């Protein structure tokens, strides 16, 4: 329920301007939210992680697959919270005076480094954690029995396991809002700026955790696309380029970006690929049943060395990208249209940036 | 047993998603303090005589973390896609940005377009800041034409600065969610 103003004397409040009240109202939220979080994390630990562990149902790697570093973070917040409890005692009043230093301390500097690392490992595992729960539930009388019964503990608040796991990501996500409000009602110059920066570091934490998660499933996605690949139609006899090509193993690369594209390679021959821009090559598959096909029609190969790439804009179609590939043979153009401008603009940029990143590793 | 459904509310950032979930859930616009936060929360609701357990998921603050954001989506059962009636820039993000995503990550999940902030379609200020940019607030046709275009399940506007026609959004998402 209750706002900050319910606790303060009528008379205390009447000594506060109506937006110092507001800042208080928020700071209060920052703090009481943190606690709620910490409560959920605990549910996860006590209601679930701990009772299944004990029960015997899951092995010790299945355990870790599901729960991963729920401890490290639980403790992280637990401590982040007593750090806040701290800040409340500081002031004799219930008007929490200046709170800036403390926000930089929790979110900037070596606090940043702690939260982002522990976060990223927790947050990124989720995909793989959820797969397990869903699976081991169809797969096990007792494991499903167990999750069901556990879900019926009112500590859960009638959230399910799958509904509780995504939360670490969730909190991280709110930190730069709360800070931005606090900062917004902070009358004092030198200390507003502190809060504004602490917010900034809760963003940088986010991108990190975001980029953690991208990498982590992009790994598992190449593992899968590589498995549902096809190179049978690959011409033993035409361009000795082509061992590198039959033997191409998506799985040895970092995948930077992907998605479906439409290859206009002719006004009477225009393909729709599914396209991987990997770390060092660009790959041009064709979806076909499940198998994605590595092929090369009238030759233009389906793989493009990013050391040769130059991008250009097609000044008629606003969704089309002139991918030149510069060689000693010729220079082979791959004019490619996207579904929405918004895509082309990123194909353009990720390609353009890889190109120069790669060429600047001489 | 009871019927759980998961409703997610996506849409541009700036157009009031959190609150609209607060207002729906507490069933009362908070006059005192609007929280910045709203937690995965299970709302009791009945529609069409069915008793539903709509589990409500905010996505506020996931706008800029394009590989985070998708963690919110899986197993969703209805989606409130929305846009600020005073921000026609938000309206055009709908077909550009959210529908593509939602139809990818949540495929055959019924959408519900929503003109939030309806109560500024007639504001003096609002008219006149947008009018600096040649723009003007979203006309209720525009809104419908979007929802039929984006293949939505229905359209719905509702007041930002209060409780207005906010129940009616959730009754409708709950109706959608109940279909398959």
């Amino acid at each position: 329920p209750p706002n900050w103003q319910q606790l303060v004397s009528r008379e205390v409040l009447l000594g506060l301007k109506p937006c110092e009240i507001k800042r208080q109202e928020v700071i209060n939220e920052l703090f009481y939210t943190e606690r709620a979080h910490v409560r959920t994390l605990k549910v996860l630990d006590q209601v679930f992680y701990q009772r299944v562990s004990r029960e015997g149902i899951l092995s010790p790697s299945e355990l870790r697959k599901i729960f991963s570093n729920l401890e490290d973070i639980l403790q992280l917040h637990i401590g982040l919270n007593e750090q806040m409890k701290a800040v409340r005692k500081r002031n004799e009043t219930s008007v929490i005076d200046q709170i800036g230093e403390d926000l930089l301390t929790w979110f900037s500097g070596p606090g940043e480094e702690k939260l982002k690392h522990a976060a990223a490992t927790f947050c990124s595992n989720q995909p793989f954690a959820l797969e397990m729960i869903k699976s081991r539930q169809k797969k096990d009388s007792r494991f499903q029995t167990f999750v069901q019964d556990a879900e019926s503990n009112p500590l859960c608040r009638r959230l399910q396991l799958k509904d509780i796991i995504p939360t670490q990501m969730q909190r991280l996500t709110k930190y730069p809002l709360l800070l931005d409000n606090i900062a917004k009602y902070t009358e004092w110059p030198t200390e507003r700026e502190k809060v504004k920066k602490a917010a900034d570091h809760c963003r940088q934490i986010l991108n990190f955790v975001n980029q953690a998660v991208k990498e982590a499933e992009n790994k598992q996605r190449l593992e899968d696309y590589q498995r549902r690949l096809d190179t049978s139609s690959l011409k033993l006899s035409e361009y000795p380029n082509v061992e590198e090509l039959r033997n191409l193993d998506l799985t040895k690369r970092k995948m930077i970006h992907e998605g479906p594209l439409v290859w206009k390679v002719n006004r009477d021959k225009t393909i729709d690929l599914y396209t991987l821009l990997l770390e060092d090559i660009l790959v041009l598959l064709q979806k076909q049943d499940d198998r994605l096909v590595l092929r090369c029609h009238s030759t233009f190969s389906p793989v493009i060395k990013l050391s040769t790439v130059l991008v250009r804009q097609v000044a008629t179609d606003n969704k089309a990208l002139f991918v030149i590939s510069m060689s000693d043979n010729g220079a082979q153009i791959y004019e490619l249209v996207a579904q929405t401008v918004s895509e082309k603009t990123v194909w353009q940029d990720l390609i353009c940036r890889m190109a120069a990143s790669v060429k600047e590793q001489s | 047993a009871a019927i759980r459904k998961k409703l997610v509310i996506v849409g541009d950032g700036a157009c009031g998603k959190t609150c609209l979930l607060i207002v729906f859930s507490k069933d009362q616009f908070p006059e005192v303090y609007v929280p910045t936060v709203f937690e995965n929360y299970v709302a009791d609701i009945e529609v069409d005589g069915k008793q539903v357990e709509l589990a409500l998921w905010d996505t506020a603050g996931q706008e800029d973390y394009d590989r985070l954001r998708p963690l919110s989506y899986p197993d969703t059962d209805v989606i409130l896609m929305c846009f600020s009636i005073d921000s026609p820039d938000s309206l055009e993000n709908i077909p550009e940005k959210w529908t593509p995503e939602v139809k990818h990550f949540c495929p055959n999940v019924p959408i519900i377009l929503v003109g939030n902030k309806k109560d500024l379609r007639n504001d003096e200020h609002t008219r006149r800041e947008l009018a600096k940019m040649k723009q003007e607030p979203v006309k209720p046709e525009e809104g419908r034409d979007m929802a039929n275009r984006i293949g939505a399940f229905g359209y719905m506007e509702c007041s930002a600065k209060t409780k207005d026609g906010v129940r009616e959004v959730f009754e409708m998402a709950t109706r959608a969610a109940l279909q398959a």
